[PDB]
């Protein structure tokens, strides 16, 4: 639904090694946000967890595929939050949503629980 | 109606491999977890294996870790055990299992290894 | 209220018990601090239904019940109102309308052990889905044919509890959680559990 809404920006092409910043800016019954996810999904593969923060304390959680390579960190005075990707592999290619949680916090990620969902920024990482 | 139909269990010699097969009807074998349990004549049943499709999609009983591995054909509807580096501990009948609104366990297949 | 509610009992017990006979203890007449376990280190899931998670210290309840358990971690998400699946159908089912939070956190290095931990069971075979909150501890042989089992395992007469055998190399979807659902219960009486102030 529309109740808190996502849009996110920062995607693009990069080299292997090279570095990205995705952005997620939250609008709408942000003060109910719990919890913030960041999914990624290649065509016909799994809807996986990337990272997450729990907005109660800022306490963080990453797929061991990403930990040392990415970061998620939220600016509260912009309600944005951010994935700090660093030197990224073609593996790291995929359809990279943002989402947004009410009913408190869960990892691993998994798409099914009620999440708002942002419309997906494409990373492309060459070799 | 869901039906199970394992195949290729026999007898081999221990250090020998079989490739066990779940011949599976009524589901999608990428949609549901399908797991591997097996059990000899006075003895407690044990899940040797399972294979999905989320979260953590095999794994394994530590004492087939390494020489065992679950795989899933989803164009013959089938997931398969290969056995490598068989004992005759692993003597057993093998079953193939899913939950779909149910519990559902096919025949097996018996497999016997030789020392 | 006066003393705190004794929530350290039941999610620091050393031994928790098998899904399929899960433990309740119920929580009356104490002041509840959620606030401290919601804002902690300690769990990877704290998902709450019919409440707001940040604002449980605000509320105030006839009774808490706290039940717990051990399950896979790919199973956690059965412990959920409106879910299918071996556990929540035949183990432990909560109801449509639950309100309350179902908190969890990877217990592999307690409850997982070098070739195989064989102590925790769940139940694989049932003749029918359990109701919410019910229990069913029964050891009578599933029969699975059309010949009767008279109380014996074997052909077509399946043992109904099968073990885990939790052991620690596997990815975490299949290593042990430990469970702690809070039920919160209003009825036509006054409120014995309640935040502080």
């Amino acid at each position: 639904s529309s109740q808190v809404q996502l849009v996110e920006s920062g995607g693009g092409s990069v080299q292997a090694g090279g570095s990205l910043r995705l952005s997620c800016a939250a609008s709408g019954s942000i003060s109910s946000i719990t919890y913030l996810g960041w999914f990624r999904q290649a065509p016909g593969k799994e809807r996986e967890g990337v990272a997450a923060l729990i907005t109660v304390n800022g306490h963080t959680y990453y797929a061991d595929s990403v930990k040392g390579r990415f970061t998620v960190s939220l600016d509260n005075a912009k309600n944005t939050v951010y994935l700090q990707m660093n030197s990224l592999k073609p593996e790291d290619t995929a359809l990279y949503y943002c989402a947004a949680a009410a009913w408190g916090y869960a990892w691993p990620l998994h798409q099914d629980d009620y999440w708002y969902w942002g419309q997906g920024t494409q990373v492309t990482v060459s070799a | 109606q869901v039906q199970l139909v394992e195949s290729g269990g026999g007898l081999v010699q221990a250090g020998g491999s079989l490739r066990l097969s779940c011949a599976a009807s009524g589901f999608p074998v990428q949609a549901r977890e399908m797991e591997w349990y097996r059990q000899a004549p006075g003895k407690e049943r044990e899940w040797v294996a399972a294979i999905k499709s989320t979260g953590t999609y095999t794994a394994y009983a530590y004492s087939v870790k390494g020489r065992f591995t679950i795989s899933r054909d989803n164009a013959k509807n089938t997931v398969y055990l290969q056995m490598n580096s068989l004992k005759p501990e692993d003597t057993a009948v093998y079953y193939c299992y899913v939950y779909v609104g149910s519990s559902y366990i096919g025949q097996g297949t018996q497999v016997t290894v030789s020392a | 209220i006066t003393n705190l509610c004794p929530f350290g009992e039941v999610f620091n017990a050393t031994r928790f018990a098998s899904v399929y006979a899960w433990n309740r203890k119920r929580i009356s007449n104490c002041v509840a601090d959620y606030s401290v376990l919601y804002n902690s280190a300690s769990f990877s899931t704290f998902k709450c239904y019919g409440v707001s998670p940040t604002k449980l210290n605000d509320l105030c309840f006839t009774n808490v019940y706290a039940d717990s358990f051990v399950i896979r971690g790919d199973e956690v998400r059965q412990i959920a109102p409106g879910q299918t699946g071996k556990i929540a159908d035949y183990n432990y089912k909560l109801p449509d309308d639950f309100t309350g939070c179902v908190i969890a956190w990877n217990s592999n290095n307690l409850d997982s052990k070098v070739g195989g931990n064989y102590n925790y069971l769940y139940r694989l075979f049932r003749k029918s889905n359990l109701k919410p909150f019910e229990r069913d501890i029964s050891t009578e042989i599933y029969q699975a044919g059309s010949t009767p089992c008279n109380g014996v395992e074997g052909f077509n007469c399946y043992f109904p509890l099968q073990s885990y055998g939790f052991q620690p190399t596997n990815g975490v979807g299949y290593q042990p959680y430990r469970v702690v659902v809070l039920s919160f219960e209003l009825l036509h009486a006054p409120a014995t559990v309640c935040g502080p102030k």
